[PDB]
RNA sequence: AGCUGCUCCCUAGCAUGCUACUACCGC
RNA sequence: GCGGUAGUAGCAUGCUAGGGAGCAG
């Protein structure tokens, strides 16, 4: 369960730095930080609760369309 | 390879032979078909071999080239693949504290800063409607990230402070709609 | 050894080139003329001429790499981020480099979850990624070098070890070599600061022809080139969260040490069966002939292996001027004396205390070794042999002699305390004794920094050889750092080959009739190299497939392992192979309509080619 | 191949060969036609298939040199560069300052580490945080290297321009925080 | 954007070598 | 009937050169 935190969290950064999230440094810092500790985390809860506020960062924005890439 | 014109030559030489060492016949007369039939062999391995390199100097090649169409098709449209790529493992994710932000997100309550997660700090949740309110908002608590959070700034677009218990439907149609209801967390 | 004490005194700031105006066409430059290191004093330039009137290719070259008119027309700077002594600027905006993260390749994540890989509770699980950086993230690893002190060494020791650690090195040969015999393997990287603004190595290493080469190395045996030196940070898998700086070297430095040193450095990589071990490989069963080296005759043996922490930046800088010196006693013949000394100042000058560029912005470099020069591979290996011939002295030295029973070694301990202190001159009969003693019960294999050691056991339990402990002390008062108990290991069943050996396990397995000894890899890192790539050509596994071919290849030698966890990785490395190639011939089918009419493929779905990488005869 | 003197005399040969083929005289003749096919064959062998090399070595040579005359301008055009990369930058340098800090030298060698500390015209700092701002750039002016600077365009990591009245205490958690502080040399 | 070292895969060339077929030459 | 040379094709080994990728310090 946890390895799909790990590699979902590898891809939103990845998601997150293409969509030039990289041009405000204390952004940049916070979703850097967050990242290490998801990839570095031994338990599943904390790597959930620090996933909910990375995704945080992405919800937060206008770019990524939600009602598409919801298609289901 | 058996189309070529050499094979009918060299066909037509080996049934001469064929028939010679049936009859068994002379010393050179079969001979002559030693030197009229080895070279036989001589215009025929030399034609059907260039040919079959070529053939497969054809197909290395079509190969590297397709193989260069797909990495130029590839690099060029990441920023979709991505992002489709995230939402269905986030959909195969399954956790309800995931669904919850992503639902609302979907209808419009998106956060406007880093979701917390000490039991203090500051959350601001922006509601562009009323039907919305009727989820999340209930009295004092507000239910989010499938968390408990404590109301308290309620603030509608125009920078006015509007109070809580204003909050109905009949005088909805009364307020810059766009809520900024600041909380904290449990 | 005098110098590097009494330079901690004088002030900082007055270090370093000793620049004067010159004149050239009509114009005033600014050129250095000379150099103040800490360890070696003053040293004067003996060609520099003013007036001169037109520059030739050698002249800008070697105008275009000194960092004096480069920082003398910059802006100051003031960086409270470091300790270490920041130079000037020569942009206006600091810039600040990130560190991306890995590509995810989802279609083997789905493949390993089909076939049961990683379960919850399971023996195999990812660990190495590919972490990211923040901005600041060069200069809060530059920042390190605030753990190099000025450190003082007992000269009357080193007047030993360095003989002994000398005599290691006697069976190779070297020299200086002329332009049209250097070697240049891939001759398309970076030409550092600031030839990089033009092109790779390839143009400077052409537009220069075979006397230009040998005129600039004959030039820098009577003067000194200061130079600067870029970093840069790796983007490679890692299991921990620090990032990496690697030194790129200017063209100017390269060019002229490989001449110098190319000779030495082509023979140690050619011998086979010597203490150093770089350039043996492990394929063919090569890997059980470094390990029946080592066992030579010791008669109780215990392994021993360690690593040192952070090497590059807590290397002090007598080490480091001693290991170069090792390397260049070999031109007893051609280079006379002042050539060589003059080597060293500009090797010194240029490796050991340069001006490191960082970001935007000219540092200086307080010393240590720098990773991307020509010669740290040797250079390491040689300050590891000095570290164990220390440890080694300083245990057999610091003993009860009433208590040795054994009546040899105690006329060893006694002749060794002479020659150490009381004499002033070689002893080479006793360097040659004492290196015999070494040699037999101590037996050694050396890369850059990675060793593993071979002892007697029922000596080094009396304090008659090194210990584990002995590394601890040696490492402390001179290397100025704490060997932490968890990085060195030490075992006691030669059966089990060393713990960790280059970063692989060894097993011993059954092959053909007898017993050999495999390097097996972590395969974690095995996988974590399968599923995060960079770029995106590799998230579609058709275009590439040798990359898998290659990892099943380094992936093989688990088949043999008893835990069942990790045959498994090699089968699927197998599948997936397999599943790639008729997968390619089906989408090339489709899209054309005729298939690969004769490939021979099938060998590398099949274990036989991989087999045939681990048993002792070369088919290259 | 086939504008050499040994096509003529193959085809002469060959033709011989035929026409006293379809005449079809004697043994002799087709020996001798024969005989003759065996040696002019020699002629298409050497004429034929040694001037084929030489076609292979010139264009060998030829590519060789072209690929040298390419060696050969790339050096004059990064000559060029690099002397212009000189001249340009000298300009900035030449100060009376550096004179008159040169001439005092007792031998007209200075240290390299000083020349910018006695010269420069601007200085940069980079504060991480307003603790470190507070004891090094705090208010309009400020004294380093036993001189006196002047404060002006403070910015930050994504650089933008930033004032000063906003540095406070309190502000501090809401800026890109190495900020990097230019200055003036004030006389 | 570093310095080495080992290993796989593809192609080109030269040379060497091996084998087969044809021609010439005397013996 | 032998030898030798000249050719042509096929094959092998090795050396160099060029390109791609992977591991270790
Ligand atoms: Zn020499």
């Amino acid at each position: 369960k946890m390895s799909d935190v790990k590699c979902t969290s590898v891809v939103l950064l990845s998601v997150l730095q293409q969509l030039r999230v990289e041009s405000s440094s204390k952004l940049w810092a916070q979703c850097v930080q967050l990242h290490n500790d998801i990839l570095l985390a031994k338990d599943t809860t904390e790597a959930f609760e620090k996933m909910v506020s990375l995704l945080s960062v992405l919800l937060s924005m206008q770019g990524a369309v939600d009602i598409n890439k919801l298609c289901e | 390879f058996s189309s070529l014109p050499s094979y009918a030559a060299f066909a037509t030489a080996q049934e001469a032979y064929e028939q010679a060492v049936a009859n068994g016949d002379s010393e050179v007369v079969l001979k002559k078909l030693k030197k009229s039939l080895n070279v036989a062999k001589s215009e025929f391995d030399r034609d059907a071999a260039m040919q079959r390199k070529l053939e497969k100097m054809a197909d290395q090649a079509m190969t590297q080239m397709y193989k260069q169409a797909r990495s130029e098709d590839k690099r060029a449209k990441v920023t979709s693949a991505m992002q489709t790529m995230l939402f269905t493992m986030l959909r195969k994710l399954d956790n309800d504290a995931l669904n919850n932000i992503i639902n609302n997100a979907r209808d419009g309550c998106v956060p406007l800063n880093i979701i917390p997660l000490t039991t203090a700090a500051k959350l601001m949740v922006v509601i562009p409607d009323y039907n919305t309110y009727k989820n999340t908002c209930d009295g004092t608590t507000f239910t989010y990230a499938s968390a408990l959070w404590e109301i308290q700034q309620v603030v509608d677009a125009d920078s006015k402070i509007v109070q809580l218990s204003e909050i109905s439907m009949d005088n909805s149609p009364n307020l810059a709609w766009p809520l900024i209801v600041t909380a904290l967390r449990a | 050894n005098f110098n590097v004490l009494f330079s901690t005194v004088f002030p900082p700031t007055s270090f370093g080139p000793l620049v004067r105006k010159i004149f050239v066409d009509g114009v005033p430059f600014v050129v250095s003329t000379g150099y103040h290191f800490r360890e070696l004093g003053v040293v004067h330039n003996q060609d520099v001429n003013l007036h001169s009137s037109r520059l030739s290719f050698k002249e800008l070259l070697v105008y275009a790499a000194d960092p004096a008119m480069h920082a003398a027309s910059g802006n100051l700077l003031l960086d409270k981020r470091t300790t270490c002594f920041s130079v000037a600027a020569l942009t206006n905006n600091v810039a600040f480099q990130t560190v991306k993260p890995g590509n995810f390749n989802k279609d083997f994540y789905d493949f390993a979850v089909s076939k049961g890989f990683f379960k919850e509770g399971s023996s195999v699980e990812l660990k190495h990624f590919f972490f990211a950086q923040d901005g600041n993230a060069a200069i809060s690893d530059y920042d390190y070098y605030r753990y190099n002190l000025p450190t003082m060494c007992d000269i009357r020791q080193l007047l030993f070890v360095v003989e002994v650690v000398d005599k290691y090195f006697d069976c190779y040969d070297g020299g200086c070599i002329n332009a049209n015999q250097v070697i240049v393997n891939n001759l398309d990287k970076s030409a550092g600061f600031p030839f990089n603004k033009w092109g790779k190595a390839r143009l400077y290493y052409d537009s220069m022809s075979y006397e230009d080469q040998d005129a600039l190395f004959a030039y820098t045996k009577r003067n000194v080139i200061p130079t600067i030196t870029q970093m840069n940070l790796k983007y490679a898998i890692s299991a921990k969260n620090r990032a990496r700086t690697v030194a790129g070297v200017s063209i100017c430095s390269t060019m002229t040490n490989r001449q110098f040193h190319q000779k030495l450095l082509k023979s140690i990589a050619a011998t086979r069966g010597a203490t150093v071990v770089i350039g043996t490989s492990k394929f063919y069963g090569g890997w059980h002939n470094m390990l029946k080296t080592v066992y030579s005759d010791v008669e109780n043996p215990h392994l021993m292996g360690w690593d040192y922490p952070k090497c590059d930046r807590a290397m002090p800088n007598m080490l480091r001027i001693m290991a170069s010196l090792v390397l260049a006693r070999k031109h007893t013949t051609c280079c006379s004396l002042s050539h060589r000394f003059y080597r060293l100042a500009n090797e010194c000058a240029q490796v050991l205390s340069e001006m490191v560029m960082c970001g935007g912005s000219l540092y200086v470099k307080p010393g240590g070794t720098s990773s991307g020069d020509a010669t740290t591979a040797y250079a390491n290996s040689v300050f590891n042999i000095c570290q164990a011939v220390t440890a080694n002295v300083n245990a057999l030295l610091s003993t009860d002699g009433n208590k040795i029973a054994d009546k040899y070694v105690r006329n060893l301990q006694h002749r060794l305390y002479e020659c150490l202190y009381r004499n002033r001159d070689v002893d080479t009969d006793f360097v040659n004794e004492f290196y015999a003693y070494l040699r037999k019960h101590f037996s050694m294999m050396i890369l850059s920094d990675d060793a593993v050691v071979c002892f007697n056991s029922t000596y080094a339990s009396q304090g008659l050889v090194a210990s584990i402990k002995n590394f601890k002390s040696v490492l402390y008062y001179q290397n100025n750092v704490f060997m932490s108990e968890a990085k060195c290991w030490t075992e006691t069943d030669l059966t089990k080959g060393p713990h960790e050996f280059c970063s692989q396990h060894t097993m011993l397995v059954k092959q053909g009739d007898d017993y050999v000894y495999l390097p097996y890899p972590d395969p974690s890192r095995i996988l974590g190299a399968g599923c995060f790539v960079d770029d995106i050509v590799k998230t579609d596994g058709t275009l590439m497939i040798e990359r898998f071919v290659s990892l099943a290849i380094d992936a093989y030698p688990l088949t043999k392992h008893p835990n069942q966890e990790y045959a498994d990785v090699f089968h699927l490395y197998l599948q997936y192979i397999r599943k790639l190639h008729d997968e390619l011939t089906g989408h090339m089918l489709d899209m054309y309509s005729v298939m690969l009419t004769n490939d021979n493929t099938s060998r590398y779905w099949e274990p036989e080619f991989y087999e045939a990488m681990y048993t002792p005869h070369t088919v290259l």
